[PDB]
């Protein structure tokens, strides 16, 4: 199916729906730990490549 | 066995079909009725349909039964039925065969208006919508277009009221993503039928003239490798030659079709003046590529020579490019394949074979020679050989037919066809071979039809006229044989063939109906019952019917001429056999001419249909079964013989200025005019009718109106120019008068456009049939779309061509995006109900731009909700062992409460379908009673003990507490007990990096406890038992210190835990921790350890969980080994829960659902409450996942924007524009589940 694999998240980043594969046009979010916080687009979209 | 008979039906059953179900009966004299029926499977409880038939000597003891499977008496639901039970019943025999079905009945074709879209059109659709009998399926429709990201846009179900779906116009979103966008059309209910189109949302200019690029062939090998002419030609879409042009042409070394590095060929781009339209050229591979390159052949280069081709008018301001994407670079250039050749042999029948030849890049090759040798094998393997036969292939066809003539002794034919390429070597002149075997009659008792070879279509209302010959040791017994004639998947006909006195057997005299113009299979079968044993004989041909249409509509205009004028009213006259709907668009040819060979939208429609045709190949069959088989067909036969056998991979044998108008649905009751004005183009419009009736869909002749004016203005203004740019608005003026004219070409403009020469001009002169190159020079100051009015002041008056200049500012069009996931309910945490976006302008705007935006929303659905629950049998717990001395009470009630939480939580106390625990004021009777008896254990200073007056447990107290804390959601309960016990927990037993250590209780009450790991980590075990009760009940008593105690444990747990020893320790803590802090990162190393312990079954895990120290291997009972790995797996579970990781949870649910796993029932208290627990948390989640979101958006300081009605059944936000400078707010009440919105911000920065 090509659908994208778990992408790595920015440091500090952890996945807040992890899936061992997701289909195309999925948005994955990322979301920081307790530290951290998300500043800007937290949203991989995966693209059919 | 003499009493025999065949059920014969389609292979598949589709719903909502009418199933022709014939039935033949043999040996039988007496009159017997039979009933066929199709009954639920396997229950064959529901009978969906039933027939009964006939069976007599007027019969013939042949009938059938039109059944229907009606799709709505089908469970549906969260299953499709996948299999039905076909059955028989009679006096004399009863049988019953599992028959697939298929959701998948009827045809959906999208019209869309152009191939091409700018964005900010509208793109037209509608779906021609048509039943398996191809007539209108009268099913509403839903519609969704997928930009090339993928991502779902829009949604739109429309009612099909007339097998012709006009939907509302889909406006391009206000920043599409270029490309190939998807439309994909699914009927609304039970049919699951799919329809799909593409169009190319593009920035694109109706191209002038139709540049074609047309190589002599599309490969090139030793004869053309040192020279290759190719030929250009362009036409106005007028068609009339471009007269003169300057041809650039360009070559490239192309590795692959695909985005590459083109290595383009300085040695060979070229020039050439277009010579009355045309211009020939030849590339040599020699010159060019050894004077660039390396490659010294074509040996090197497997690859594709890259052609690019820019014709300028050389007299004018149009210029139009064109290109060949590669033409191949091949050693052996082409390929065989077998065309209609069965690969079985009728042993005395001549055995055609037809071979066509395909180049790469494969079109038909048309003219090579090809030879054919062959091997032939008798019984008993006595093998020979056939003299290699000879043919040209049919130049119009590709085929090379060739005929054997085959002796009655062949058991196999296995044959080599190759190309006698004369320029190639056989080494290059690729070769093929196959197998071709006799039917393997058993008995030899065969049948064969003698179709001679009419590959050439059938022409509609003309009598067949097949000779069938059932060659037969017992022909003395073959009184008659059957014929069954198919058509998609129905038996259209059926019927029966004399035998003669003479033993001649009557032809198939059958006229070819209607019903099979896309093409027919005709299958002939009998049952000889020789000796004392039947066989089912049988064979089949493919018929190649004529694409007759039924209903033969066809549509002219009533002037006619070599072209109208523009504006020309002109009358659509509609002329049709019957009463039809016709859907009419025209389309400027130009429109293709934006893309090479762009396919007119509704072609080779039969060659859809012919897909409905269940069968394959050409027809016979390695057997009886295998005819049936191939011929889509299945049997019931006590005749020896099924098919069963028979399961195969997937068959593939082969066998104004507008640019679109006239968009219209008439009823045309046999005949229709229309009257309209042609438009302002000068261009062929090709109008596309296509009918639509009760005999289903005729894509008509497609009338190309040339609009011509002798003499005009035609104005190459580009799509868009850059505000504040000097550009030249180049165009031509055309004579095609046998006289020249002087002209005057001049440009009035609003005042958004400054201009140069502001001329009456200098009035220059055109030839005749000949064209004028014309410019103009302009600035545009602002942005938008902006009248231009081009005028050409010239004898016979005037031409003004009213257009708009499109003027984008400057800089670059930058997007930045932002959004929220908003949960309601806090499924993730912080309860996200509300976002707000400012409308933060940035620093480096230009001047005057507007900043975009766009707002879009996604429900993020659950997906899928595995079902687990506990049995009423939880009466077991409800009414559970006796209420005795040693904590056996304890044990009693504990598990009362979360049987209660267990049914609070969910329908249990809504419905029970069956043996209620409905009486819920009783089961709370019970539980006080319960907290009662617990409260009972409880000591002097508010520690609990196993005994009033045992030694005070810290284990049991935690556990009191957890108890308590989860009931008092339910029952409210003195919270002063639980501070005062809480702060004894903390204050008595808190030590450092030992938290809550166990004052001596001297047992482990092993009924109530697990029995921990007892040397190491026992202290880990019980700071996360007691932070786990403490969790459950400092909600209801948050005094500081007791959060402080948390702190300490939680941080003494995140230190100790993550080297665990043992997997039930990591589990529990993890656990505890997920009660905790969530999204510490030493709390994810935990969960990511655990996530590594567990097992599982399958390749994507259907069932998982978690073990250690083998104690698995005894898990026939229940037992302290099963209940410690019920224990670790359901703490597993809880913190996948608390971390809301449903796809890890489900597979856990469902082996925790499957008792055997561990042993049938629970063992111990502890597995058993977690398990519940589990259960109960996973329901609840499932709950708040579910999508159920109203979603406001409004802008801040003025009215509501949009109202998403976010639901399960329509999860897809239609991207709302967003174009106000207001602070943007999106909000929702507590609504359910979980949504994300989207917010895209594009400006233009300098
Ligand atoms: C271009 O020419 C058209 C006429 O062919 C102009 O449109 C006319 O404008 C006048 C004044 O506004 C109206 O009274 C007419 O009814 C309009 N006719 C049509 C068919 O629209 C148009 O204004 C001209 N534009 C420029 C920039 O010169």
């Amino acid at each position: 199916d090509s659908g994208c694999p778990q992408p790595v998240p920015p440091e500090n980043g952890f996945i807040r729906n992890e899936k061992q594969l997701y289909l195309v046009g999925e948005d994955v979010e990322i979301s920081c730990l307790t530290g951290f916080e998300t500043v800007g687009y937290q949203y991989f979209r995966c693209l059919p490549d | 066995q003499e009493q025999t008979y065949v059920i014969s039906a389609p292979k598949i059953f589709r719903v909502g079909a009418s199933e022709n179900i014939v039935i033949q009966v043999y040996g039988y004299t007496e009159a017997f009725d039979a009933t066929i029926s199709i009954k639920s499977y396997p229950d064959k409880k529901f009978s969906y349909s039933s027939g009964h038939v006939h069976l007599s000597s007027e019969n013939k003891f042949q009938n059938s039964a039109i059944l229907t499977i009606q799709p709505k008496q089908l469970p549906g639901g969260q299953n499709p039925v996948s299999y039905v039970y076909l059955e028989v019943v009679s006096k004399h025999f009863s049988k019953s065969k599992r028959m697939p079905i298929t959701y998948d009945n009827g045809f959906l074709f999208i019209h869309t208006d152009k191939p091409v879209y700018t964005p900010d059109q509208s793109v037209k659709v509608r779906v021609y919508s048509l039943n398996d009998d191809l007539k209108p399926a009268k099913r509403e429709t839903v519609l969704t277009f997928i930009d090339p990201e993928g991502s779902e846009v829009d949604m739109v179900e429309e009612i099909d009221h007339i097998g012709i779906i006009s939907f509302p116009d889909f406006k391009i979103p206000s920043n599409p993503r270029y490309g190939m966008w998807t439309i994909k059309a699914k009927y609304k209910e039970d049919f699951s039928t799919t329809g799909t189109a593409y169009f190319e949302v593009k920035e694109y200019v109706l191209p002038h003239f139709s540049v074609s690029i047309e190589p002599e062939y599309n490969f090139i090998g030793y004869k053309n490798f040192k020279n290759f002419e190719i030929t250009i030609k362009a036409r106005y879409f007028y068609n009339k030659v471009v007269t003169e042009a300057d041809v650039y042409i360009t070559f490239g070394i192309r590795e692959d079709l695909k985005d590459d590095q083109k290595e383009m060929m300085q040695t060979a781009m070229q020039n050439t003046m277009l010579i009355n339209g045309i211009a020939q050229v030849t590339f040599d591979s020699e010159t060019a590529v050894k004077e660039l390159s390396y490659y010294s052949l074509e040996d090197l280069n497997n690859k594709y020579l890259y052609i690019a081709v820019t014709v300028i008018e050389s007299t004018g301001g149009f210029s139009e490019e064109a290109e060949i994407p590669g033409i191949k670079y091949v050693l052996s250039p082409y390929k065989l394949n077998l065309v209609a050749t069965p690969l079985f042999l009728k042993p005395g029948i001549p055995y055609p074979i037809k071979v066509q030849v395909k180049d790469s890049l494969d079109q038909l090759v048309g003219g090579v020679p090809v030879t054919l040798n062959a091997q032939t094998i008798d019984v008993n393997q006595e093998t020979s050989d056939l003299d290699p036969s000879k043919s040209v292939t049919r130049v119009d066809d590709g085929v090379a037919s060739f005929v054997l003539n085959l002796p009655s002794g062949v058991t196999v034919l296995e044959f080599n066809v190759k190309t006698d390429a004369p320029d190639l070597p056989e080494e290059n002149q690729a070769r093929e071979g196959y197998r071709a075997i006799a039917y393997s009659s058993l008995s030899q008792s065969y049948l064969y039809i003698d179709w001679t070879d009419n590959h050439k279509a059938l022409l509609v209302g003309e009598h067949l006229n097949i000779i069938v010959t059932p060659k037969s040791p017992y022909i003395d017994k073959i009184t008659h044989y059957n014929y069954l004639i198919l058509s998609k998947g129905k038996i259209i006909h059926f019927g029966t063939r004399e035998k003669f006195s003479d033993a001649s057997y009557q032809s198939i005299n059958i006229p070819v109906t209607q019903n099979m113009v896309p093409s027919s299979r005709l299958l002939v079968y009998y049952i000889v019952t020789g000796e004392q044993t039947a066989e089912l004989v049988s064979d089949s041909v493919w018929l190649n019917i004529e694409e007759k249409c039924g209903n033969q509509l066809q549509v002219h205009l009533s002037p006619d001429a070599d072209a109208y004028s523009p504006g020309q009213t002109v009358s659509l006259n509609m002329a049709t056999g019957m009463d039809s709907w016709v859907a009419l668009a025209a389309v400027d040819s130009a429109v293709y001419g934006v893309q090479r060979g762009a396919k007119k939208p509704l072609e080779r429609v039969f060659q859809f249909l012919e897909k409905s045709d269940l069968g394959c190949g050409a027809g016979g069959g390695l057997n009886n079964a295998n005819v049936f088989h191939l011929a889509g067909l299945t049997f019931l036969t006590n005749a020896n013989a099924d098919d069963s056998q028979e399961n195969d991979e997937p068959c593939k044998e082969i066998l104004y200025f507008p640019e679109s108008w006239l968009w219209e649905v008439h009823l045309v009751p046999r005949r229709k005019q229309l009257q309209f004005a042609l438009p302002d183009s000068l261009t062929t419009w090709e109008i596309q009718g296509v009918g639509i009736s009760n005999t289903g869909i005729c894509v008509a002749d497609t009338v190309k109106a040339k609009v011509f004016k002798d003499v005009f203005l035609e104005m190459n203004i580009p799509y868009s120019v850059v505000r504040g740019e000097q550009i030249q608005l180049k165009g031509t003026v055309y004579n095609y008068r046998t006289s020249g004219m002087q002209f005057c070409v001049k440009m009035s403009a609003v005042e958004g456009i400054c201009t140069s020469e502001s001329p009456k001009c200098v009035r220059q002169k055109v030839e005749g049939s000949s064209s004028h190159l014309v410019t103009f020079t302009v600035l545009p100051l602002e942005i938008g779309l902006h009248n231009i009015n081009f005028s050409l002041e010239t004898w016979f008056g005037k031409e003004i061509l009213v257009k708009t200049l499109r003027v984008v500012p400057e800089g670059v069009k930058r997007e930045s995006y932002s959004g929220v996931t908003l949960d309601p309910r806090g499924i993730y945490g912080t309860i996200s109900r509300r976002k707000e976006f400012p409308y933060r302008i940035p620093l480096d705007l230009v001047p005057k731009t507007e900043i975009k935006r766009i707002l879009s929303v996604k429900g993020l659905l659950v997906g899928e909700i595995l079902s687990a629950v506990l049995s009423q049998e939880g009466i077991n717990i409800l009414t559970h062992l006796p209420k005795g001395s040693a904590e056996a009470e304890l044990m009693s009630v504990v598990p009362v409460f979360y049987v209660f939480h267990y049914l609070e939580t969910g329908n249990h106390w809504n419905i029970f379908h069956s043996d209620p625990l409905i009486e819920k004021q009783k089961l709370k009777k019970k539980l006080k009673e319960g907290m009662l008896s617990i409260m009972s254990y409880r000591n002097a200073d508010y520690s609990y003990s196993v005994w009033k007056g045992g030694s005070a447990s810290t284990w049991l107290t935690a556990f009191a507490l957890r108890v308590l804390g989860q009931v008092n959601k339910y029952v409210e309960q003195n919270q002063n007990s639980i501070c005062n016990s809480l702060l004894w927990l903390v204050e008595n037993y808190q030590l450092d990096n030992g938290s809550f250590k166990e004052n001596s209780q001297y047992q482990p009450i092993k009924l109530q406890g697990t029995l921990p790991v007892e040397a190491r980590e026992n202290s880990l075990y019980l700071t996360a038992f007691t932070v786990i009760g403490i969790r459950k009940a400092f909600d209801i008593c948050p005094l500081v210190k007791i959060d402080t105690a948390l702190i300490k444990a939680d941080n003494f747990l995140l230190e100790n835990t993550l080297p665990a020893q043992s997997t039930f320790t990591l589990a529990i803590s993890a656990y505890a921790l997920s009660l905790g802090d969530k999204t510490h990162p030493q709390f994810r190393s935990i969960v990511s350890a655990l996530k590594r312990e567990a097992l599982v079954k399958g390749n994507p895990p259907i069932y998982r969980f978690w073990k250690d120290n083998l104690q698995h291997k005894d898990s026939s009972v229940p037992n302290t080994g099963t209940a410690r790995m019920v224990e670790t797996t359901a703490y597993a579970l809880l913190t996948s829960l608390n971390l809301k990781d449903i796809n890890y949870v489900n597979p856990v649910i469902k082996w925790l659902s499957e008792e055997q796993r561990y042993g049938g029932g629970f063992y111990s208290t502890q597995d058993t409450i977690n398990a519940i627990e589990g259960l109960t948390e996973y329901s609840l989640l499932v709950k708040q996942l579910r999508l159920s979101m109203d979603i406001d958006v409004s802008y801040k300081h003025k009215g509501a924007l949009h109202n998403y009605k976010m639901t399960d059944k329509n999860f897809l936000g239609r991207p709302v524009e967003v174009l106000l400078n207001d602070d943007l707010i999106v909000s929702t009440g507590f609504g359910s589940g979980l949504a994300t919105v989207h917010v895209t911000t594009v400006v233009h920065k300098t």
